[PDB]
RNA sequence: CCUUCUCAAACAUGUUUGGUAGUGAGUGAUACUCGAGUUAACUUGAAAUUGCCUUAAA
């Protein structure tokens, strides 16, 4: 898969390049993974559903840990069904995620989105302050019309669909368990309609370089089975790229019920 | 002075060419109706132009619809001065994508990507980077 | 005069309806091919709503069923699109306060999904079937010395025998039995019958009748729902109580 | 006027409260003033019966509402069920206009007409407001008279109905008449007889007559929803295989037996034979 | 606009302009009365609104 | 002066598959795949001057 020594040297070289001596001192240290596929990821159809890749090392808790000295702190928004907004109170989440240190800042629903946050200015202002948006999978398919087309231009504002129902009933245990799994293990990735896939690994101050190496190893070994990948790069913002994977063989792939109902309902 | 050309802006989501012509025919005969739209998707730009046969009818339409509050949008209507005719507003459509063919053979594209990888290596060596291969 | 808000609202509602019908058509085409991987669901759901009101979602067994379809007034500010209008014309449901009988099958389900917003669908009981045929039964009958046919009330069993006798249909009760049992010559009986012209539950514009109209509209909004979700279960209501009101 | 004001001001819940908090007029004092004697009321109920049975068979129009039609049908079914249980019919005559029934009610002859189950055409040339006023008065009268008859017979009024039987067949059989030797021979005819009625034979009429001269009825038309049979009533040109132990009859046999009082022999009423003339009992 | 005696409202537009308050003259004290559950109303005002 | 896909099966409360096509204008850097498609983040009142079926009826 990935040479561990080579990727260790790559991460160490990037983290040496980051400190040679506005947003100028902050935007340039975000580590990015570029995946280039031979063919289109989705096909002819756009997708908004983020692909959740599991990693062994926690990611969002370091974000809240390191965001205490930042302008915008890490915030989690949760969107549930309108009929299920009455089954959840803030203490019900507090006593079920106080051990994990997870705090849900604000819970909304479709009615709240369609009434309180209808105007574009209010909608963008409310959305822009949140960093992790988790949605019920039942309601997640109505979200492009409500949250708008601006919210899907960035990864962090793109909603995450999580399973909230057990035995065709609402389950607080299931909802909290899915939230815990997302907060600990999995990361969201934006599947593009081109060939250039971007992964935001995180920030150099969030995690140690060895943990970045392990996470990128697990992501690469998982994506190998996910698709026939072609090229893999690791980079930092405002800096060039470093290749880490290459393969050749996957390049060789480059080159009426309606009328029956009408007949049944018509006379002859 | 004034021409028979009307600039309309802050148009709602559903107001398009057919809607605009249908509404302003009641104020007068229309010589040309155009609506600004995005080139790559069939979405209105929320402004457009109309031309009346009668400049008096253009003035009346403006003084009637200049500050009409419509579906959360306060309409804006102006009469254009002499000259300045309307042009270059084509009715664009929502474009689709299709995969084009490749005339470069497999060996040629492999050689090209090998050369690109070599140039990447040379650029990394240029930029003070000590990385293997 | 025509107001700009009316024009734009009609445009927006018609566009939403076209999007709904397009999504329904694409999904049903994938079902007709039945060899497509990416699909939201590959089966059929019925939502039975009865009476403070209870809704039960079940899976359609696929067995043929007897449905009564009533054409109601559709969504506000909607132009009926071409496919829905074609299906309604074939079902002979071009105007409201009109009911027909339908044989529900697998090829009939997708059309019902397409025409969900304009019709109300139920399962008629034998008493209501007998009441409809005995109370509102009309045929178009052509005489030998009559140059032009005309509509008459289904009053004579002799006409029934002389027009449907080869299939063994002898009288009104035979027609009722064939409609209820969905046997041979079912469509022959259905099209020999004209579509049943019902009457409105609330009529007039006095203060009492306007209050009744307000209550009726509130009840209609509470029961009837358009999901616009391309997979909405076909909604089945208490056609017995509806026919008690409309007949 | 006040409801119009509430709707004009836009106060919908106020209007609903105004509609709830009103009391309608009644005609009980007028009935008791006009009919001081129960025999007088019984003598006058015949036109009421005719009006109710006529109005129950009409379809709903703009002038005539489904609520009024349903109330007429219900009160007619209660009357028919009472006559059927007390076994009080005496004469029956089937004319092209409909069925004339003559019963004996507290020693007085009551004659009335029931139309056939067909969609009769409304002329739109009659004063429907006058007819509806007459119908309201007649409904009050028959409610009072039926209450007295059920109570004097020792039955609960109004009788409760069986909902599933109502949804199977909407007749007098839906209403079960509860409590807390008849006069021979009309009542006692068809004793311990089971009649299987064919689908084309009028089920409401024949069931009413057999129940009135009490015997079991098995309806084929009521078998659509989903041994002991002695007689079977049919009217068809070509009749299928017949069970040997069962007597096949034509519907005129029932009417002629009722009119004569005695048992008219069944050799004259067979499908492969013509019928004798149906004489009027009067 | 149709208040009699008119001095009850004739000072109001100048007062609103002096205090920097948006105002509008509307036709119908009876219409304003329907707004606030009365037969008539000389004036109406919105102070706090929902989000 | 309308009002927005509020979900499915499979295996044993857990696991996997599928389901989401958007207000417009503008600023911009930076890399990737053959005028085509992708790739950090920033502004804004729903902002704007021209890129060839009828009883929801009078």
């Amino acid at each position: 898969a990935i040479p561990r020594e080579r990727v260790i040297k790559a991460v160490n070289e990037l983290i040496k390049f980051t400190s040679k001596p506005d947003d100028e001192e902050e935007l340039k240290k975000d580590l990015q993974l570029i995946v280039v596929n031979n063919k289109s990821f989705t096909g002819t159809s756009k997708s908004f559903k983020l692909k959740l890749l599991n990693v062994k090392h926690s990611f969002y808790k370091p974000w809240k840990e390191a965001s205490a000295t930042a302008v915008k702190d890490f915030k989690v928004l949760l969107i549930l069904k309108d009929s299920d907004i009455k089954k959840v109170s803030e203490d019900d989440l507090f006593d079920q995620l106080d051990s994990e240190g997870i705090k849900v800042d604000e819970i909304i629903c479709g009615k709240d989105l369609k009434t309180v946050y209808k105007a574009y200015e209010a909608r963008n202002a409310f959305i822009s302050q949140f960093s992790l948006i988790l949605a019920d999978d039942s309601i997640v398919t109505s979200l492009p019309k409500l949250m708008g087309g601006k919210a899907y231009n960035k990864v962090e504002t793109t909603p995450i669909s999580i399973r909230t129902h057990a035995n065709k009933e609402f389950s607080l245990t299931t909802l909290t368990n899915n939230i815990k799994k997302v907060y600990m293990n999995q990361l969201p990735v934006k599947l593009p309609r081109g060939t250039t896939l971007n992964v935001h690994l995180g920030n150099l101050e969030w995690l140690r370089p060895e943990e970045f190496v392990d996470n990128v190893e697990l992501i690469s070994e998982q994506l190998i089975k996910a698709y026939q990948i072609r090229s893999i790069f690791i980079k930092t913002n405002r800096s060039p790229v470093l290749p880490l994977y290459y393969n050749q063989d996957v390049l060789d792939e480059l080159e009426s019920t309606f009328n029956k109902g009408l007949m049944e309902i018509a006379n002859p | 002075e004034y021409s028979g050309i009307i600039y309309v802006s802050r148009l709602p989501h559903g107001f398009h060419e057919k809607e605009l012509s249908k509404y302003f025919a009641q104020f007068g005969d229309l010589k040309e109706v155009r609506l600004a739209r995005n080139k790559k998707t069939g979405n209105s730009r929320h402004y457009g132009f109309l031309e009346f046969v009668n400049k008096e009818d253009a003035m009346i339409a403006q003084e009637s619809m200049n500050n009409y509050l419509l579906m959360g949008h306060l309409l804006q209507v102006r009469v254009l001065p002499k000259g300045a005719k309307i042009e270059k507003l084509y009715k664009y459509k929502k474009r689709v994508l299709v995969e084009k063919g490749i005339t470069k053979p497999v060996k040629q594209l492999k050689d090209n990507m090998k050369q690109k990888h070599e140039e990447r290596i040379k650029k990394l060596a240029k930029s003070g980077i000590e990385f293997k291969w | 005069f025509v107001r700009a808000e009316s024009i734009v609202a009609k445009t927006l509602a018609t566009s939403r309806e076209k999007e709904r019908i397009k999504r329904v058509s694409i999904l049903e085409d994938k079902k007709a091919k039945n060899e497509t991987q990416h699909i939201a669901s590959g089966k059929d759901f019925i939502l039975k709503i009865t009476e403070g009101l209870i809704r039960e979602k079940t899976t359609y067994d696929g067995k043929p069923a007897l449905l009564f379809i009533v054409r109601v007034r559709g969504p506000l500010a909607v132009n009926i699109p071409n496919k829905a209008f074609k299906i309604l014309s074939l079902l002979r449901l071009v105007e409201t306060n009109t009911g027909v009988f339908v044989k529900l099958t697998k090829n009939v389900y997708p059309l019902l999904k397409v025409i969900a917003p304009y019709v109300v669908i139920g399962k008629p009981s034998l008493s209501s079937i007998r009441s409809l045929i005995q109370k509102r039964g009309r045929i178009i009958y052509k005489g030998e010395n009559e140059a032009e046919p005309h509509e008459i009330v289904l009053n004579d069993n002799n006409i029934v025998e002389e027009q449907l006798g080869d299939h063994g249909i002898i009288c009104v009760e035979d027609i009722i039995h064939e409609i209820a049992t969905m046997g041979e010559s079912f469509s022959v009986c259905n099209f020999f019958l004209q579509p049943f012209k019902l009457n409105r539950e609330v009529s007039g514009f006095g203060s009492l009748n306007r209050l009744r109209k307000i209550k009726q509209r509130e009840a209609e909004s509470r029961t009837r729902q358009f999901s616009n979700a391309a997979t909405a279960p076909v909604i089945e209501v208490d056609i017995d109580s509806l026919l008690a009101k409309l007949n | 006027r006040k409801l119009t004001r509430a709707l004009g001001r836009g106060e919908v819940s106020s209007a609903k409260r105004l509609e709830e908090n009103r009391d309608s007029y009644t005609l009980d004092h007028i009935i008791k003033e006009r009919y001081p004697s129960f025999p007088d009321a019984i003598r006058d109920i015949d036109d009421a019966l005719n009006m109710l049975f006529l109005f129950s068979n009409l379809p709903s129009t703009n002038q005539v509402s489904s609520k009024i039609i349903n109330d007429a049908q219900k009160i007619c079914n209660q009357w028919l069920a009472y006559v059927a249980k007390e076994r009080l019919v005496r004469k029956v005559f089937v004319s092209i206009k409909g069925v004339y029934y003559q019963a004996n009610i507290k020693g007085e002859e009551v004659r009335w007409l029931v139309p056939f189950k067909f969609p009769e055409n409304i002329p739109s040339d009659v004063d429907f407001r006058i007819m509806l006023t007459f119908l309201e008065f007649y409904s009050t009268l028959l409610h009072f008279v039926l209450y007295k008859l059920y109570t004097d017979s020792g039955l609960i009024y109004p009788p409760k109905l069986d909902l599933k039987k109502d949804k199977i067949i909407s007749g007098l059989s839906s209403y079960i008449l509860e409590s807390r030797k008849y006069d021979s021979p009309v009542a006692s005819l068809f004793s311990a007889f089971v009649f299987y009625v064919s689908r084309e034979v009028p089920i409401d009429i024949l069931e009413f007559l057999i129940l009135s001269c009490g015997g079991n009825v098995i309806s084929e038309a009521a078998m659509d929803q989903i041994s002991k049979v002695t007689h079977q009533i049919v009217d068809r040109p070509v009749l299928k295989n017949k069970v040997a132990g069962r007597t096949y009859i034509q519907p005129q046999w029932i009417f002629d037996c009722i009119n004569k009082g005695e048992l008219v022999p069944a050799n004259k009423y067979l499908p492969g034979e013509a019928l004798p003339p149906h004489l009027s009992p009067w | 606009n149709d208040v009699d005696p008119i001095e009850l409202v004739v000072f109001l537009p100048a007062l609103c302009k002096k205090m920097g308050v948006p105002y509008a003259i509307v036709k119908g004290k009876a219409r304003l009365g329907t707004l606030v559950n009365q037969k008539t109303s000389a004036v109406a005002a919105l102070t706090e609104v929902r989000a």
